[PDB]
């Protein structure tokens, strides 16, 4: 799976 | 693929957040392959990431 985000984006 | 130094820094990073390489990748380049940002990146969100991304970590 994906589209996750970490920092502050 | 990936630059030695880019996977260097997933190494860093598979060994700081170790939310396991992949994601950890994720992070690399949701990171803008920073550092600071990336290590800071894991402990951002840090609160979607799944189980499978962090790996005792």
């Amino acid at each position: 799976d994906s589209g996750f985000s970490f920092g502050s984006k | 693929r990936l630059n030695p130094v880019q996977l260097e820094l997933l190494n860093k990073l598979h060994l700081e957040t170790k939310l396991n390489a992949e994601y950890t990748f994720m992070l690399a380049e949701q990171s803008n392959w920073n550092y600071e940002v990336a290590i800071k990146g894991f402990q951002s969100s840090m609160n979607g990431i799944p189980r499978e991304a962090f790996v005792q970590f």
